[PDB]
């Protein structure tokens, strides 16, 4: 549904989602020393991260519970606007900069191989002073690779500010798209063996489906090169300009993405095209085995027929053997056809 | 500057067994950013490729019929290829050209490469 | 080692006949084929490179093309001074060799 | 005609009322008159105020009121004009914004559409109905039973929240479209008809409309944010980009809609050429079996006076005993070959 | 100097000098005199009309100064629209599309205006414009065309042309419902040629409305040199009525792209059918020949022999077998 | 980090040109200042090396980059990154920008295109732009870039007052010009190619089709990423580009904008030529399988009923009825003329 | 624990263990000749042939403290390549190719390296691979391999099986060229059926292909204590190889595309063909049989004696209707 909230006054928290079994805070707040896991359940706790002096990640998964999103955002002193749009799942992907915070919204995609389904999740980053505030809708992230080098000094990640997390954020989601667009590809190969070899009815309608994918996914990508170029090229006082390169880089994979899902667009769209060519292709097989069996067997049985009228004049008193000869005369003409079919390499 | 030339020297009867080096003055041209060829015509014989040297890169390649007999090598400063020739056999006895290529595109994995200037070419005679 | 096998070796045609010369590879060469021609006492010059380019300055009535391992060269229109022996060459691997030759002789 | 005409182009002059709600923080008051000089004696106050003066088919009424407001006439005539593009115009005293309304049936799949017009002057807000019957009813019902934060703010939250009604009214009609779109998907997925085709000229004709409608609200949007009147307060500027990023959104979905009606049309096709293949299927079957049999029938029933006929292997049998075993080898050949 | 023009029949020259108190109307087929002569007094408004004297081109681009470039420019016919900037005057060329029921194909003729201090000259091929209305609006004194300067001739003239667009729409809209009508109800082979006329029609109507777009959008918000800045509002409104145009006329573009679709629907459904007949007919009738044929056969001994009426058994036999053929079409919906 | 790369069958540093035009070969050099130009054409290249240092700004234009010694030696002499050269050799590539601390490095592409064969060429043009010079590298002879000698000979416009970075704003905006006129060659080729199709469907003519529809998938594939190096140029400007020449970088973009919707709507009219075309054919494929279930639907049942008359079960009743032949001619041409009817009530 | 595969034939387990000194091999098929190499200092490479003997590789597993999962990874031949890191060891997959010329069948055969501390680890589900140029250069001495580590020993038998896909893409390469001609000029079913199955091989080859890339990349790129520094720009080099392969087999897949697509465009023509033979050949013989089953027709009062001989007005009248059907057929080009 696209009218929940429709007659209701600005700024109202209403959750437009269809995920109300999950609920979980993890809090891991790093330094450049050490680093400190912590998983809860109560707002209160991580209330007083608001004012720690190194960067922490919030992430509240499961926001069903509007009262939490709400008690978090009058805490950090964001405006119910931004709240209202955290819980308003069918949101564009934007960017909006602010005096003191940045809000970001994103989505990232779930896909089934086995039933030919796209999912999407909408992601929210809130980017507070040495804090970025996380909320989603579900268990299952795409940040893992982000939570171990935070956990190990894999990378630069403890060494730096709050913006570079967000950076690592994003960038594990261009990641993920990344890796759908891998699998995306993979369908559309399977999908143009089955047009191109056997046509059948669900092929047409896996086609429609992926067609669909393909424009759900398309109309989220273009907005995310909006978000990034918003992000790198105009500076705002919550981003150091050491980080502006970076996501520079995850621009330019926008810029990627979005090229690859035009190719995929383009193959789909000639996708039906090609089914239909080859149903005329395999009924143009039948049409040559019909056109080829009634040249064979109508002029024998013309001939079979004018030979077997009631005219009581014709030399039929056996002329010279008239069944044999009219049996070679039936001979040469299927030959000669048959001949000619082979030249037209029909036969 | 000056067209594009290549000029043998070091042609000479030696015996069998013995050894020759064949030097490849290199002219309107830098020797370092092209692949200099040494081609082997046995009289009365076609074509033979004996030979080939990369000096930019130092890289080398040496046919089957010499190889661990012949060596070939370039001064960058001087603009000159060699051919090391020792242990010669009475069957190398030929005119050597001395030939240069450029390298050319046809897929992302294949290249090919075509001679476009060939030397006068030398005589070298392997007998009694 | 690749072995180019040319085909004939001894080709006869008079002055504005067409001249055919095939060349067969022993396995796969990917299009890096060129030909050379040698007038007797002189050093080869190159004709077609690629299998189908045709070098800067040659003549236009010299062309080639490529059937998988099967080249050849032609002489569309023969000239007084286009009777020599045309050589092949792969170049596919960093060993090169030469076919053994076709003489055009004046008929 | 000269640019000063009047003339309303519209089928609507069934019925003529005025509604005003002047509300403020502490006194609250509505009524509804049939008389202009009632309502005219608001421009000169300090409190906010919603004149509504639905039923534009009178032009004497809104003369009189654009007289009053020093409204300027070429506004007049384009208020007075029903097709009109949706359109937005700064002025030093008042800011005019032309939007529409729509109205879609389920049973007729017909989409009409109605233009209201608004007007803020100073702090005022004139609205321009063609026939009564609007999507402002939770405006009025918020302003009534104290509810949102209205009361506390000036005219410009009261354009704020008309706008964001309407935006709201398109987001159901894109709901109601969406449905239609998937039962169309559906039908012609399982059941193709001739009707088919029709019904899905109907709704990409219907779509064509909502974009030419849709994509003008979003450039309204868009300078009302961008470009902010000194009418509009610096405060309300985050209100009017929440409605822009509604209107994109709209904008989008039109489009998605767009691309799957496209699509409509080769389902439809591959459909019909499966049907067809099945038919000349069904048809190269019979005459192949049916083609030899009647020839070999005219081969033995011919009048040639020489025949091996009176008793060969016991005569007549034999022959349909072998016609028999070409009928089942062709059979046979054809489920093999899948075609059967 | 040279045109690209054909039509060389007519030649007339309009002068229009008016002002409150009262007008001059002259129409002199000769060249005579100009009445302003850069009087900066009274608005004029000087219509000519024809092309091929060209010397009259000449003689009032070297008396008010016109750039002997644009006077080049406007003996044209294949050029696009295009508006030009200049300290003395400003160049505004545009054209005029006639349209007609018989024949669907469109006539164009390209109009240049110029507007100088109290002076509009213009430019013409053919006679018989939509600038009537105009001419009625100078002579009646109706609206506030009689009121001050120049400019909102130029105004009016642009919202004139604008008008004729707004009509040669609707025309086309009205053609475009009754081929609408005739797809979903009547196809034919010429149907598509038809409608491909439209499509190349909207096409074209499309490469030449844009240009105009632009020139309006040039015309606003550029603050010209010299135009009164109490006419910039109606400027607006002429660039409204351009934008909408357009819009019409991109729906238009689209409207007429899906009748082919339709049409190939169409299309299909005819092979379908046809082939359905084919196909039923050959089925119920071959069998049955076969049958006949098989009992017609001169074989001497045959077990066929009147068994209880053996001819309608077999007359019987053929008939049910064709019900069975019959209602498993039916059956399976052919 | 940026690395020359290693490729089998090849030497480890030697750059290939990968391209097919090797006939010609050419430096041209425009010196040029706000009082006095210089322009000479040449072969050698030690008569452009000293150029680098040098205070007006100069346009080198070297055309025929199959020598890749030339363009190696120009690399080192100028300080080019090995990578960059490389790219610059490589032709199979798409339009790009990179930036880097003492020069900006682009890659365009320049199309002709013939009425004859339909043919749709591409030729890659890369652009140094240094302290004071901007490095042409083309493949052949012939370019679009007259318009930018013109002004410099004769001292039209602006640029002869101007930096080297309106020089390349200059051969950019001339390269966007090239791009609107083969768009209008486009054009044409698409109204030539329409009017044949509905009249005459034949395979040739969607050879043709398709054809289009290929060159017009490379041309997105070329304008696209033009037009991000373009909203690169304008909208991160570097170091080497003034403050100024900026709003001229957004003009370019602006045109790149309108040629990408120009070639989208190319696409969907393409689209709809081949559905006409498929249309137009079924049409004839409609009206040949008409006559022929026309004859049919006439002949077999009464082919059918001769033959039940055809038969003999030796007690029919086959005579007697006023002789019984004209009686069953006069079914078959009442039931024939019926069909016929039936025919023409459905317009077949 | 089971083979997933098809090859169950072969079995024998190599071994190389060399040095610099001397090399030492033997083929045997007994599993405890082949266990104690871990504790050699020396770089050792073991080949195991034989996968469906799930007991050898199960013990290797439990005696090289390899994780179980992987050894299941080992069993199961139906993945695509990949490479996991462990604290001990680094596990790939890999998969050789062999392509018939003749036949045009593309058959891949997996290949598993588990590379632990001075020992490589094969496992082949068959006899032949690529990797003899590798076993001659730790034979005779050649190149650096024997005065490496394992590691490099690892690179060289990436290095081999990329090699290998260079030559496989040669073999391609003139199955494209042959193809192409033969589909431009004279096409067939035959050709119609050989473009699918390349198309069928390229889109397997492409699929094997970009995950070697990946795991090639991260080989390279982070760099695991396993594999030693110095052996990092081999890798890169593969990569650089890698690169190559995908570019060429990304060419190649768009100009078998573009050979089918030409293909499939002219069908709507071919039935209109088949539509005008049959049409033709149909319509010029219904009303001969109608009128030869008239004449057949077994009634006692037909006029079948004399009256102008009879047989030859049938013939006659035969041959004119056939005739005029042939004329009106020469007409719109049947
Ligand atoms: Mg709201
Ligand atoms: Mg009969
Ligand atoms: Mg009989």
């Amino acid at each position: 549904r696209l009218s929940a909230k429709k007659g209701l006054p600005p700024g109202t928290l209403v959750y437009t989602g269809k995920y109300r079994e999950d609920f979980e805070i993890e809090v891991m707040n790093y330094s450049i020393e050490e680093f400190r896991e912590f998983k809860t359940t109560d707002v209160e706790s991580v209330l007083p991260f608001r004012d720690s002096s190194t960067p922490t990640w919030i992430n509240i998964t499961g926001i069903h519970r509007t009262d939490v999103v709400q008690r978090v955002g009058e805490f950090f002193g964001i405006h119910p606007l931004v709240l209202e749009d955290i819980l308003n799942v069918h949101q564009r992907p934007k960017v909006e900069f602010f005096e003191n915070y940045v809000f970001i919204v994103l989505k990232m995609f779930t896909y089934d191989k086995n039933l030919h389904e796209l999912e999407s999740e909408q992601v929210s980053l809130i980017l507070t002073k040495n804090c970025v505030l996380m909320f989603q809708e579900k268990i299952g992230d795409v940040f893992d690779p982000v939570r171990e080098r935070i956990r190990y000094n894999r990378g630069i990640i403890r060494k730096k500010r709050a913006d570079y997390l967000l950076y690592s954020l994003i960038d594990a989601l261009v990641d993920d798209y990344f890796v759908l667009l891998e699998k995306i590809d993979d369908e559309i190969d399977v999908l143009e063996e089955e047009v191109l070899e056997r046509p059948e009815k669900e092929t047409v309608q896996r086609t429609h489906q992926l067609k669909r994918n393909l424009v759900e996914l398309r109309k989220t990508i273009w907005p995310l090169r909006e978000v990034l170029s918003s992000l790198y090229r105009d500076v705002p006082p919550l981003i150091e300009k050491e980080t502006v390169p970076y996501f520079r880089d995850v621009y330019d994979h926008t810029i990627q993405i979005a090229d690859t899902v035009e190719t995929f667009r383009d193959i789909v769209s000639g996708l039906l095209d090609v089914y239909l060519s080859s149903v005329s292709n395999k009924t143009n097989e039948v049409m040559k085995v019909l056109t080829i069996i009634a040249t064979i067997f109508m002029p024998l049985t013309f001939i079979a027929g004018i030979y077997g009228m009631n005219f009581e004049y014709m030399p039929e008193l056996r002329w010279k053997w008239g069944y044999p000869v009219v049996l070679a005369v039936m001979g040469v003409i299927a030959v000669i056809m048959v001949v000619y079919f082979k030249k037209k390499k029909w036969l | 500057i000056s067209e594009v030339q290549l000029v043998e020297s070091g042609g000479g009867l030696v015996q069998p067994g013995g050894s020759l080096r064949l030097s490849c003055a290199a002219s309107g041209f830098n020797v370092s950013y092209y692949s200099i060829h040494w081609v082997r015509q046995a009289p009365g014989k076609g074509l033979e490729w004996v030979a080939s040297i990369s000096s930019s890169s130092g890289s080398t390649s040496y046919a089957d019929s010499v190889k661990g007999r012949f060596t070939i090598s370039a001064d960058t400063s001087k603009n000159t290829a060699y051919l090391q020739m020792n242990s010669l056999r009475a069957e190398d006895t030929a005119v050597y050209y001395c030939a240069r290529s450029y390298w050319y595109y046809i897929w992302s994995y294949s290249y090919g490469n075509a001679m476009d200037y060939w030397g006068q070419g030398t005589l070298v005679t392997v007998s009694s | 080692d690749i072995q180019m096998t040319q085909s004939p070796s001894s080709l006869s045609a008079s002055v504005g006949d067409r001249v055919t010369i095939t060349c067969r590879a022993s396995q796969s060469v990917s299009s890096a084929v060129a030909w050379y021609q040698q007038k007797p006492g002189k050093a080869p010059k190159l004709l077609i490179y690629s299998a189908s380019s045709l070098y800067s300055g040659v003549p236009s009535r010299f062309s080639g093309s490529r059937s998988g391992t099967d080249f050849t060269l032609t002489i569309s229109s023969l000239q007084p001074e286009d009777f020599a022996t045309y050589y092949c060459q792969q170049s596919s691997s960093s060993l090169i060799t030469f076919g053994q030759g076709t003489k055009v002789e004046i008929k």
